[PDB]
């Protein structure tokens, strides 16, 4: 019942994400220094890399939470510049006001 | 030198309310508390009195059947410290084998028919019953005379 | 007419064990109202004068936060909204307290910090030095 | 016929009454309980306030009407009973420092919500003085070498900050411990030493 | 020319309420806020989620008393309970308005995990601050 | 009357449905605002005062010790080499971590150990004698 | 560039206060930072950015067949698709469409 499909494939992206995040830091430790051999090192690199690519952080996005808008979203509130000024200008967010100075 | 430090005082956890609620009386103009402080809603005559309260136990028993027919909705635990009495209650058995122990999960949901019939079922395949068990059954079927217990809703 | 007889009272029972010291008891809350500060100051002032606890006040810098949004759906950067959120301070400092005088005092207020309030209590407790550090072992 | 409101109860109280009574903890304003001609709005044109009855600006304040001067005196009375008195030999700070020169910091937060925690809750500060200490030449020397920049040297003071562990009882023993094995390692003297 | 949260005047014969007649540069100079927390101030947080709060109970208490509300809610939060106030109308039966009240106070305590109370004014008619 | 009655045994159906019954005399609606913030507070419902922000929070009564002193794991390691260096590290920074749990600290130790054991292999041709 | 006394002082300090104690490089502390800190996709705000959709919308969509939420919004969209019945713009079955 999520606002669109691009909206719920990124729910997914979060889930996968949160499963595999110890065992893709596991693994990374081992890439990230020049202790161990390159030999092992070597087989880090196609453990990680054989894993599923929804596991992987970098492809999620912080989209609206009311309207799945990808771009000018603000993080502290998770909600896009057009719901954001609509909760805004109707004095539903606390401390929110409009700046004069 | 020694300076000598004060002994410590401790108290329970509603001991400063009440201290507070020492403080304080009825309000003779009020209403009791319970009702709504609205003139449209306070009760006028003594038949609002009693049928207002009855309304609004009735919703709160609305709610409660909502809430354990479809407990998925309102499983979500944000509370920390975790609250046990806002959580849906969970009224069957979840042990579908027959044995002893599924026996007694039975016995403390107060299943009267489910048990008894089930006691059949574990007494003709001739597995020992212990005699504490037996017993918990006799006052499940001795206090509410083989009857089952009032609910919500069937 | 109506009146309790008699009245019961919560019990409070004194321990053997001995109690914490407290040097200062630093209070600041924060809020978006300023006449709810100055109410909820006459309030937590005049209930330590009641306990016998003296108490500083000061009011620190306020914090305004303001950001900047698009103010069309479509196209039209160069024109914006500007919002702001102002953080109003005022600090409560305590001094000379007990265990057990913090904790009523802090609890008869915490309970009536009114909405849009918040409270970060810094509490100084005053300890002696451990008996391994008395004297040295080598 | 239709169900007629009932008149509001401000009329049937007295002026010499108790107040705290009527609003005892803290509650959204009601006019109808309230004993006031209390206005709130901006004005139209050759107009006044909007009056309380419908006001919904006089339901947006956190109002004060549960902690009146006459209540708090009130409250405090019955609340007397749980202090503690403090030593009148601990006059001065100065004094207090002589007798406890260990001060422990820790900072608790109330916000609104569900959920109590926070995550700054679990820093622990212990600030002492050097000079409270059983140290010596040696060993003074050697602990300000060890702390490095948690020792000002203007004020004399170690300063030792904990966020390490979950919770702040685990904090709290983390700093007593760090400060037992600097104040023993100081008075040891190792060979290196010698190579200064 | 600007729009947002302004009721576009008319030929005279529209009613209009306090909080509905004043835009977004008011509502620090002549209205406040419609609820109240600790989220939005500096160094706190989970401001997030206490905006979602909001918007569901705003709508939950729209289809749960239907043609009933006159204004705006009011939400409060003091710590861990969540005060809801509302201005309703006289039309309904009070043996409703108990019910419902019970109601929405359980299920929202069991769906948030927190104490929640529920307090109603009616009114008469909806307030009217001038006509557009 | 006697000494010590039969305490371990619990209470039957008909001792608690009569224990019930007594909780019922003295039941009475709430009189005032007070008696409703002690009834949550009893039940659980509402935060005791004054605020801790620990509270309902033991980390499963662990000390200090137990999350900063983590080199007693590290007994089925080699004692000298890049493994230990490696876990060396990997030890200081769970030691930072107030994030995590001693439960939770040891799976991540345990699933090196277990990595290392398939890699002996390849441990071999570097000169890593791991167990 | 520390004297001897100096450094043997500073890997004193590091063991006493848990800190790195052999020489390691800037690539490897990363390791340090890795697990020192929770992972993003661990962290609260990244797993439970969304709120559930499922549990508001099938919430309220129960609490509508129980009659005691009533959606504006549904019953908009109900009666245009009543009317759309009369008029012939019906949606075809499955299968069974325009199409073949
Ligand atoms: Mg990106
Ligand atoms: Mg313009």
């Amino acid at each position: 019942h999520y606002v669109d499909w691009r909206m719920w494939r990124d729910v997914k992206r979060r889930k996968m994400a949160y499963e595999y995040a110890d065992e893709r830091l596991r693994i990374n430790s081992l890439r990230k220094n020049t202790i161990l051999p390159k030999i092992l090192q070597d087989v880090a690199d196609e453990e990680i890399a054989a894993l599923p690519r929804d596991s992987c952080p970098v492809r999620i996005r912080n989209r609206c939470v009311m309207t799945s808008r990808p771009r000018g979203v603000k993080r502290r509130w998770r909600l896009s510049r057009i719901v954001f000024r609509h909760l805004a200008d109707h004095g539903q967010l606390s401390g929110i006001q409009r700046a004069t100075w | 030198e020694e300076v000598v430090i004060p002994k410590k005082k401790t108290w329970d956890k509603v001991a400063v309310l009440q201290a507070l609620a020492s403080t304080v009386n009825r309000d003779t103009t009020a209403v009791p508390y319970v009702f709504q402080d609205d003139p449209y809603l306070m009760p006028a005559s003594s038949l609002e009195s009693r049928s207002f309260l009855l309304a609004k136990k009735s919703g709160e028993n609305v709610a409660k059947f909502i809430i354990n027919s479809y407990p998925k909705y309102f499983q979500k635990d944000i509370a920390e410290p975790h609250i046990p009495c806002l959580m849906p209650e969970y009224f069957e058995p979840q042990i579908k084998d027959i044995s002893e122990a599924a026996l007694k999960e039975r016995i403390e949901l107060r299943k009267v028919k489910a048990s008894v019939d089930m006691f059949d079922q574990l007494l003709q395949a001739g597995t020992t019953v212990s005699l504490e068990t037996t017993n918990s059954l006799l006052d499940l079927l001795c206090y509410y005379g083989d009857q089952e217990p009032s609910t919500d809703y069937h | 007419v109506d009146v309790p007889k008699d009245l019961t009272k919560p019990v409070v029972t004194i321990s053997d064990e001995p109690d914490i010291l407290y040097k200062r008891l630093s209070v600041l809350v924060k809020g978006h109202d300023k006449a709810v500060l100055d109410s909820y100051e006459y309030f937590a002032v005049l209930a330590a004068k009641e306990l016998g606890i003296s108490i500083k006040v000061h009011e620190p810098p306020r914090k305004i936060e303001r950001f900047t949004l698009l103010q069309s759906v479509h196209i039209y950067k160069k024109h914006r909204v500007q919002y702001e959120m102002r953080t109003l301070y005022r600090c409560l400092e305590l001094e000379h307290l007990t265990g057990s005088t913090a904790d009523v005092y802090l609890e008869y207020i915490q309970r009536n910090l009114p909405e849009g309030v918040a409270m970060e209590v810094t509490k100084t407790q005053l300890e002696q030095l451990p008996e391994h550090i008395k004297e040295p072992i080598w | 016929p239709r169900r007629k409101a009932l008149p509001p109860r401000t009329e049937k109280m007295a002026v010499d009454q108790d107040w705290p009574s009527v609003y005892p903890v803290a509650a959204p304003f009601k006019p109808s309980a309230v004993p006031l001609p209390v206005r709130m709005g901006y004005p139209v044109k050759k107009g006044v306030p909007m009056a309380k009855e419908g006001n919904l600006e006089l339901l947006k304040i956190p109002n004060f009407l549960h902690l009146t001067p006459v209540a708090i005196k009130k409250h405090c009375e019955a609340l007397k009973d749980f202090c503690t008195e403090w030593p009148a030999a601990l006059d001065s700070d100065e004094k207090c420092e002589k007798h406890f020169p260990i001060e422990i910091d820790s900072t608790d937060y109330v916000s609104s919500g569900p959920s109590v925690r926070n995550p700054r809750a679990r820093v622990v500060v212990l600030r002492v003085k050097l000079s409270s200490l059983n140290l010596d030449d040696h060993a003074k020397k050697k602990l300000i070498k060890l702390v490095g920049e948690r020792y000002c040297k203007t004020t004399d003071v170690l300063t030792i900050k904990t966020d390490r562990c979950p919770l702040r009882r685990q904090n709290y023993d983390y700093a007593v411990y760090l400060l037992t094995v600097l104040y023993h390692e100081s008075w040891n003297t190792e060979e290196w030493e010698k190579s200064k | 020319k600007n729009r947002a949260a302004r009721v576009r005047v008319s030929k005279g014969d529209k009613p209009v309420t306090y909080e509905e007649a004043h835009a977004p540069h008011y509502i620090a100079h002549r209205k406040g806020w419609l609820s109240l927390h600790t989220g939005n101030l500096d160094g706190e947080d989970h401001a997030a989620e206490r905006t979602v709060e909001d918007v569901f109970l705003r709508k939950f208490m729209w289809g749960t008393f239907p043609g009933c509300l006159a204004d705006q809610l009011v939400l409060k939060r003091r710590g861990n309970q969540l005060e809801i106030c509302a201005v309703v109308l006289r039309q309904l039966s009070p043996h409703k308005y108990y019910f419902l009240v019970g109601y929405s106070e359980t299920l929202l305590s069991y769906f948030y995990k927190c104490p929640v109370r529920l307090h109603l004014q009616t009114v008469p008619s909806k307030v009217v601050y001038k006509y557009l | 009357t006697k000494e010590a009655p039969e305490t371990d045994t619990s209470p039957s159906l008909w001792d608690v449905e009569f224990a019930k019954q007594l909780a019922t005399v003295n039941e009475q609606p709430l009189q005032n605002g007070f008696e409703e913030l002690i009834q949550w507070t009893k039940e659980g419902k509402l935060w005791e005062f004054p605020i801790n922000n620990e509270a309902g929070f033991d980390d499963d009564g662990s000390e200090f010790h137990e999350h900063i002193f983590l080199e007693k794991h590290l007994e089925s390691f080699p004692k000298q080499g890049p493994i230990r260096h490696f876990m060396e590290l990997v030890t200081c920074g769970l030691s930072k971590n107030p994030y995590l749990s001693v439960k939770q600290k040891v799976e991540h130790i345990e699933w090196f150990r277990n990595y290392f054991n398939e890699k002996k292999d390849i441990l071999k041709e570097s000169n890593i004698q791991f167990n | 560039s520390l004297s001897e006394y100096a450094f043997r002082m500073s890997r004193l300090s590091a063991r006493l206060f848990g800190e790195v104690t052999r020489p390691t490089n800037s690539k490897s502390m990363k390791v340090v930072k890795l697990f020192s800190e929770l992972p993003l996709a661990k962290k609260k705000e990244t797993y439970d950015w969304y709120p559930n959709h499922h549990t508001y919308a099938e919430l309220m969509q129960t609490l509508r067949f129980l009659g005691l939420y009533r959606d504006e919004h549904q019953d908009f969209m109900d009666e245009q698709k009543r009317l759309k019945k009369l008029r012939g713009k019906e949606k075809p079955k499955k299968g069974e469409g325009k199409r073949a």
